[PDB]
């Protein structure tokens, strides 16, 4: 168990790597409402415009 | 340029990174040991040489009292002697151990530091069990040693020689055939058995080259002629070579450590004649005689034979030698003091030239300098 | 000068030496025959990374000097130069005898009578060479002076 | 003393310590003497709990206990506590050395001692 | 330099007598093997169980005649164990001990000043070994770290507070080492 | 792009953290060094070669890739130089 | 708006992984050194990078005075901006970026090509000439294995034909390419050990011996800062290793066992693994003196890495294995 | 808006560049007006160009710059000149090239005054939307590869004139060989 308790530090460290990367991901999905694309070009952005618009026009 | 570094102090005459030459500055621990040995009586003049070279602290308090004997002319016994190698191979190993893994760290490798410190701290131990404190422990007297072992020390040492064999074959794997290791040390100030010679090498530093001379066996100064162990040279002195001839001496030395354990005789621990040993605490607080000596003893000294001699041994660090002139009192008239530091850090001009500062650092790791022996 | 004022300070200076006795970064002065002690100290048996001691080869970076060896005439400038470069907060931890009143040399030329004579030192740890217990225990005594430290309170009350 | 453990960390490790631990004594200031062989390397097998969480010191140990702990003898503190001399003696004190001048040791001579002697080795006409 | 060239060539047409022998070594070279095997004995230790003391809760090991604390002693009467022989300061080596004494009331030589400097004692046992009564005696403590110079400073009251307060332990070390003597 | 704005506003960020960092405590010759310069410009150049052709390697044929090793070949032979004449060496 | 609070939860967290790295460091190399690193600032030392923070900040700061005040103070901002910066990037998990860059590759090694500017500055702006020498030998050295580890990243894309790290780890997904190019991750793995002055290679921390280094000259925080860059430095190429070689957020087997776990887990646990190699090389090995790193990186990792992108680019281009 | 700041800020870089005291301050300013140069490319959509200018300009070059100006230590006034002198002719010049870019505007490039909804766009080529990076691999390493191979023959020449200009091997300096029998086989000896 000692190497459990020397390895602790390092599980602070990935905790911390999980910390960022989810307070991200999470602040971005509640922000935009989806989480985000990562394959994403010209064509996504302009799909994406589009279904806002027309989203928008229906509401 | 020059470059000067700040107790070690160096200047290092540089062209382009290669190291033209290097010249120490060693003052900066001088105390006036010569002088205060002169000032002072020979047994309160002991702990002078205790710490003098104090990485290595028995072997200094072996050639002050080898000298004294030699100018006093008295027998020690044979356990007494047995005792004196015994904590001398003991304080060779710790001398070794230290040498190795500072030159270790300074290279870079930090972790063999703190294992041969846990057995260095056994050692130590062994040396607080069997005398006073830790370090500078005032054990070996004219004429045999302070006080006889405590039961159970043999035992002990027997386990620490089992284990030490185990932990010197451990540091020999980590460092000895890492390419780093190697890389740091093979072709690193070299020295040819003629410059060693010339310049007054000593121990390692001289056998190294291979000059195939070593002080236990050309001038007995012990049971050593009758411990027949072994004595490593180098083919190419380099700082490679001295690292393994360390590495053979611990072994050696732990030789020698278990023949002494196992034919170690049952006897007295110093010298039987009261004029020039102090009688026990008994004798003393018993016999008119034995308190009348013990009072002279403690106040003044054994007054030496107005002679003078150089009476020198193999220290772990190399040949010590003490040159003793007395005048028929009870102190000291002079006394000069050969360290093997003095002469190889003159080497390192020589040593440490066309080379870097790494490899500087690396020569001064090998030559091991204690600068309170350069200092004395 | 109230008493949750005073509460606050409190809190605040107990914090600050916390924090300043649990991060020491001493510096080594090895001269003589303590070194190898302090060697020993830093070594697996006594360890001093415990504690928060880390030994700082920088001047500028370390926190107190400790002094362990005999100071020579011709080393005590560079100790009072090496000195003068540390930060303000600053600790010095003299180990043995030699450093603290001469010791083994007090009568011998070329050798300071104790380290007290160039620079204000704080604690003395006795011995020759005091054990590496001592000088741990020495380190801790040094916890303890700076663990009563108000300079939030004394520098709200001026 | 647990809440003590989060903040100390070294009497954190004490406590676990003391799991498979044998109360060998205690002493008269409250320091509780451990003893733990079997599977435990030799120099971790003896140990104390000073009983004074906040500011437990090094020299706290009373000399009837001390060589036990150092592992100078095998003989406990109550041994030693009855071979304490009489007639004369003083209880421990600890390292105080700095929780006050009125506390810490001061020679005949020194300014702070409460009587300051001269030292002259002569004595004046003193008309 | 012609001989270090030849040398290195006699060498390499040594240790290359075979393919088998060369892609070994490079092999070894290219791989790492060596530093695999430090990597491994480094993880053992990793794994391995630790020797760190836990200073405050845990003392290292000591010996009966351990150099500690200088101190002095009484007889089981009470009365001062010291004689003002003055055999401390003959032979103490640092010359720390300064003692001066006179004819107490009832005729007996007591002394009637004794002091040591703590920080010019190199803590050698001359003295106690030079005791004839077993007066001065090194005493086993040696945590008594002071903040100032003149609290180091010594002299007979603490001299004799500290024999009086470790006479116990200083009275088993005492009889243990009086064996071995 | 569209990505680069989160990336100056991290950097405006980076910058306002460190300048806290630093006001925290306030509230309270040699030829060799030229010649690796030189190998660097020489081997970022290869990179920033390698860069597109090992990302269209798909579409370009053997035709592209026998291009790469010729230049590779055209530039091994500088290393090579590079090699015996010395100034790999310190 | 939301790319601030991003932001922020980015760059605080990592300074906690870089405080808690040092502890873990100090607590691994105890631990490999038979002793036991901070265990008296809180419970198992988890408090000892607070305590150390703290003494730093109380701790009163000095002004060299080297006409160079502007340039002394912000090198370590400049190497600060460079960690973080390069830390922008780097996926965590599927949609866990900032910047979803097609260009991440070369915008890391870009960064990285930065980094050298910190270092020199500090060292030519500090009066001391050692100093000037040290920040001159860490920045060749860290051109010479930037420029392997620039070969090592055209090794990886020339195994995956996108170039930005997510759509690198979709391709990863089928064997974690650390399978078939398990030399060229040690080569990338001794190559950001040096790049970093970490493990071997160590220069700047060789303080003790005679190459002193550039932070001798700087105060308490220009050299925290310089720490905590060189540290988020280790973590970011510890992250680069992990999605290059080992898949990132990518679990073993695609067993449905190991995909309850979410996968960011997976991401730090591999970081966590690559950060206890760099401890353990640093605790277990010497270090090489100057001329040998840098002829072992101009002679022994320059030319292995070229032959690796032929033998990759050749493997690929003769069979149908092209993306 | 961004673009305006953006060149002013590089303007501004590059009149320190000029005016800089210090040539190690120009190396800076350097730097800067690259990295807005870099940023201006970004503005542009040239994301693989400005990440290669940071790493060849901005890396290499700029590296090599100031190591070169570091270990000259160049003193003031053996690099020092009065500018007041030379600011008439710096002015006429730079008139004269303004007045021809004045020309050059007023002709070919007219620019547009105030759209958006007015954008059609195609959809047909960004079905695969092809990267800067990706199009310009695909035509510099198929159909200019001779454009490509000439570069290397520059590199060669540049790295050839580099050795045969500054290069100097020590005449007498001893130098470290690992491949001695000792660090090879090392039997044991003793002294027996
Ligand atoms: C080997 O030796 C050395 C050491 O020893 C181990 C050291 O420690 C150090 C110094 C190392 C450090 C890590 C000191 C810096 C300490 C820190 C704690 C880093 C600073 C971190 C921060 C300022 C982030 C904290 C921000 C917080 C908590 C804000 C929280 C915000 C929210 C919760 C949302 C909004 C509310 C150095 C240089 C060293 O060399
Ligand atoms: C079709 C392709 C088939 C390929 C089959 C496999 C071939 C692999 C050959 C390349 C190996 C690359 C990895 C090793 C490497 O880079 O070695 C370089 C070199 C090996 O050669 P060297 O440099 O050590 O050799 C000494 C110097 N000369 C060349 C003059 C003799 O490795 C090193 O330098 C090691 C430096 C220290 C590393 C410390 C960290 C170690 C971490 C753990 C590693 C396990
Ligand atoms: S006090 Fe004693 S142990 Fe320390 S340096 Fe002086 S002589 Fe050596
Ligand atoms: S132990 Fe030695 S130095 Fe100390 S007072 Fe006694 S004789 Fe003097
Ligand atoms: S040797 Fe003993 S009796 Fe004599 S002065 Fe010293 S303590 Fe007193």
């Amino acid at each position: 168990l000692r190497w459990m308790e020397a390895v602790l530090p390092l599980g602070i460290i990935a905790g911390m790597l999980c910390v960022m990367g989810n307070a991200q991901y999470y602040i971005h999905k509640a922000a935009h409402g989806r989480p985000k694309h990562i394959g994403n070009d010209l064509w996504d952005v302009a799909m994406e415009r589009r279904d806002k618009k027309l989203h928008e026009q229906a509401a | 340029f020059t470059l000067n570094f700040g107790s070690l102090r160096l200047v290092l005459e540089m062209n382009g990174e290669v190291v033209e030459r290097a010249e120490p500055h060693i003052g900066l621990l001088h105390r006036g040991t010569e002088k205060l040995i002169e000032y002072k009586t020979y047994l309160q003049a002991l702990p002078y040489f205790d710490r003098l070279d104090y990485v290595s602290t028995m072997a200094q308090e072996h050639a002050y009292s080898l000298a004294v004997e030699r100018l006093l002319n008295c027998e020690v016994p044979l356990r007494a002697q047995y005792i004196r190698v015994l904590f001398c191979e003991i304080t060779r190993i710790l001398n070794h151990l230290l040498a190795l893994t500072t030159h270790a760290m300074d290279v870079g490798a930090s972790t063999p530091f703190l294992w041969a410190f846990e057995e260095r701290e056994k050692l130590l131990e062994f040396y607080e069990r069997v005398s006073g404190a830790r370090m500078h422990a005032s054990f070996i007297r004219p004429g045999g040693v302070a006080q006889d072992l405590p039961l159970g020390l043999c035992r002990d040492i027997d386990s620490f020689t089992q284990q030490f064999a185990s932990r010197i074959d451990e540091l020999e794997e980590m460092l000895t055939g890492n390419r780093i290791w190697k890389q740091r040390l093979v072709d690193i100030g070299t020295v040819t058995a003629q410059q060693a010679k010339d310049w007054g090498f000593s121990g390692v530093m001289l056998r190294g080259p291979g000059v195939c001379w070593d002080l236990r066996r050309a001038a007995p100064y012990d049971v050593y002629d009758q411990l027949d162990f072994d004595v490593p040279v180098g083919t190419r002195g380099d700082c490679y070579d001295r690292y393994c001839i360390r590495i053979e001496e611990m072994r050696q030395s732990m030789r020698i450590i278990w023949q002494c354990l196992n034919k170690i005789p049952s006897g007295m621990i110093k010298a039987d004649d009261r004029k020039l040993c102090p009688p026990s605490r008994c004798r003393m607080k018993l016999s008119m005689e034995s308190s009348i000596h013990h009072f002279e003893l403690y106040t003044e000294g054994f007054s030496v034979p107005a002679s003078s001699t150089y009476t020198a041994v193999e220290a772990p660090k190399g040949e010590f030698g003490v040159f003793l002139v007395s005048n028929g009192s009870n102190r000291p008239y002079r006394c000069k003091i050969r360290a093997p530091g003095f002469a190889h850090l003159q080497g390192l001009d020589f040593m440490s030239k066309h080379h870097m500062l790494a490899d500087v650092v690396t020569i001064i790791g090998t030559q091991d300098i204690v600068f309170g022996e350069v200092d004395r | 000068v109230s008493k949750a004022a005073e509460f606050v300070i409190s809190k605040v200076d107990d914090l600050m030496n916390w924090a300043r006795r649990g991060s020491i970064w001493p510096m080594t002065f090895g001269l003589a025959c303590c070194a190898v002690e302090m060697m020993h100290t830093g070594a697996a048996r006594y360890d001093l990374d415990r504690f928060g001691i880390i030994f700082r080869p920088s001047p500028r970076q370390s926190d107190c000097m400790i002094v362990a060896g005999t100071l020579t005439n011709k080393m005590a400038p560079a100790l009072r130069k090496v000195y003068d470069q540390m930060p303000e907060p600053r600790w010095v931890i003299s180990m043995g005898s030699c450093a603290n009143g001469g010791g083994y040399y007090h009568y011998s030329y070329s050798v300071v009578r104790g380290c007290d004579r160039i620079v204000p030192v704080d604690i003395y740890v006795p011995g020759c060479p005091p054990t590496a217990e001592a000088l741990l225990y020495g380190l801790l005594q040094l916890q303890k002076k700076i663990n009563r430290r108000k300079d939030f309170l004394h520098w709200w009350t001026k | 003393g647990y809440l003590r453990c989060l903040p100390d960390g070294n009497l954190l490790q004490t406590k676990i310590h003391n799991i498979g631990a044998t109360l060998v004594g205690v002493d008269k200031f409250g320091n509780k003497y451990y003893e733990k062989l079997g599977d435990t390397q030799y120099g971790r097998h003896r140990w104390v709990e000073y009983a004074e969480k906040s500011r437990y010191n090094a020299s706290q140990v009373p000399p009837e206990w001390h060589g036990w702990l150092h592992f100078i003898t095998d003989h406990t503190g109550d041994e030693l506590l009855l071979l304490k001399p009489k007639r004369y003696g003083v209880e421990h004190k600890e390292n105080l050395s700095g929780e006050g001048e009125q506390y810490i040791y001061h020679s005949k001579g020194h300014a702070l001692n409460p009587g300051q002697r001269d030292w002259t080795r002569y004595q004046p006409w003193e008309s | 330099t012609k001989l270090e060239d030849e040398q290195r060539e006699q060498l390499a047409k040594e240790i290359s007598k075979d393919w088998s022998s060369v892609f070994e070594r490079s092999i070894n070279t290219l791989f790492l093997t060596e530093m695999v095997r430090g990597l491994m004995l480094t993880l053992k230790y990793f794994f391995e169980t630790k020797v760190t003391i836990n200073y405050p809760f845990e003392k290292g090991p000591l010996s009966p005649r351990f150099r500690g604390e200088h101190a002095l002693r009484r007889y089981p009467t009470g009365e001062e164990r010291c004689i003002a022989c003055k055999l401390c300061e003959a032979i103490c080596p640092a010359q720390a001990i300064t003692i001066e004494a006179e004819e107490r009331e009832d005729g007996s030589r007591r002394t009637t000043r004794y002091d040591i400097d703590m920080t010019k004692c190199i803590y050698c046992g001359f003295c106690q070994e030079a005791c004839p009564v077993d007066a001065i005696v090194e005493g086993p403590n040696f945590e008594f770290a002071t903040e100032t110079h003149e609290e180091l400073l010594y002299d007979k009251e603490k001299l004799l507070e500290n024999g009086d307060r470790w006479e116990t332990e200083i009275a088993e070390n005492l009889r243990s080492e009086s064996l071995y003597r | 792009m569209l990505e680069f704005a989160p990336i100056c506003i991290y950097l405006v960020i980076s910058l306002l953290v460190s300048l806290i960092l630093l006001g925290l405590p306030f509230l309270f010759f040699d030829i060799r060094f030229y010649l690796v310069s030189i190998l660097f410009i020489i081997f970022d150049l290869e990179v920033t070669f390698f860069f597109p052709w090992a990302v269209s390697l798909n579409k370009i044929d053997l035709f592209g890739f026998w291009s790469m090793m010729a230049f590779l070949l055209i530039l091994t032979i500088g290393f090579l130089y590079e090699w015996k004449r010395g100034a790999l060496d310190w | 708006i939301a790319v601030p609070a991003e932001i922020l939860g980015i760059i605080l967290p990592l300074l906690l992984g870089v405080a808690f790295l040092v502890l873990a460091e100090r607590k691994v190399m105890a631990f490999v050194q038979r002793r036991k690193g901070p265990d008296v600032v809180g419970s198992f030392g988890l408090l000892q990078p607070l305590a150390d923070g703290l003494k730093l900040i109380l701790k009163e700061p000095i002004s060299p005075s080297s006409a160079n005040f502007f340039l002394f103070r912000m090198a370590p901002v400049a190497t600060f901006m460079l960690s973080l910066v390069a830390w922008a990037v780097v996926p965590f998990d599927y949609g866990m970026v900032l910047s979803d860059s097609n260009i991440g590759l070369l915008y890391l090694f870009a960064i990285s090509s930065l980094g050298v500017y910190g270092i020199i500055t500090a060292g030519w702006s500090s009066n001391s000439k050692y100093a000037f020498l040290g920040a001159l030998r860490s920045a060749a050295q860290m051109v010479s294995y930037e420029v392997s580890i620039g070969l090592i990243l055209i090794t990886v894309l020339i195994c995956v034909g996108s170039c930005n790290l997510s759509e690198i780890v979709m391709a990863q997904k089928q064997i974690w390419f650390g399978i078939p190019l398990f030399p060229v991750l040690v080569m990338f793995f001794i190559s950001c050990l040096a790049e970093t002055n970490r493990a071997p290679f160590d220069l700047p921390e060789a303080e003790a011996e005679s190459v002193a280094g550039y932070n001798v000259e700087y105060s308490s925080m220009g050299f925290a800062l310089f720490f905590l860059g060189e540290y988020a430095n280790m973590i970011l190429m510890s992250g680069l290793c992990t999605s290059l070689s080992l898949g990132g957020w990518l679990p073993i087997l695609d067993l449905p066992i190991f995909k309850r776990i979410p996968g960011s887990i997976w991401f730090s646990i591999k970081v966590i693994l690559f950060l206890f190699l760099y401890i353990w090389v640093r605790a277990a090995f010497p270090r090489y003196r100057y001329d040998q790193l840098m002829g072992l990186g101009w002679k022994v990792f320059l030319p292995l890495s070229l032959a690796w992108v032929v033998a990759v680019s050749g493997v690929s281009v003769t069979f149908p294995w092209l993306p | 808006m961004i673009l305006s700041v953006l060149f002013s800020l590089a303007l501004v870089s590059g009149l320190m560049v000029v005016r800089a005291k210090n040539p190690v301050h120009s190396v800076l300013f350097f730097i800067l007006v690259f990295c807005d140069t870099s940023g201006l490319l970004l503005l542009l959509g040239l994301d693989f160009f400005a990440m290669i200018f940071l790493v060849v300009y901005i890396g290499a070059i700029a590296v090599l710059f100031l190591f070169v100006v570091m270990m000259f230590h160049i003193q003031i006034a053996e690099i020092h000149e009065e500018v007041l002198r030379y600011l008439p002719v710096s002015g006429i010049i730079g008139l004269i090239l303004w007045w021809e870019m004045f020309f050059i505007l007023d002709n070919e490039t007219i620019p547009l005054l105030p759209t958006t909804s007015l954008i059609y766009t195609v959809y047909a080529g960004k079905v695969r939307s092809w990267t800067n990076l990706e199009t310009l691999g695909n035509l510099l390493y198929t159909y200019y590869f001779v454009w490509f191979l000439v570069p290397s023959l520059i590199l060669l020449v540049a790295m050839i004139g580099a050795i045969v200009l500054t290069m100097h091997r020590t005449t007498k300096v001893k130098r470290q060989d690992v491949f001695r029998r000792n660090a090879i086989d090392f039997r044991r000896t003793i002294m027996r």
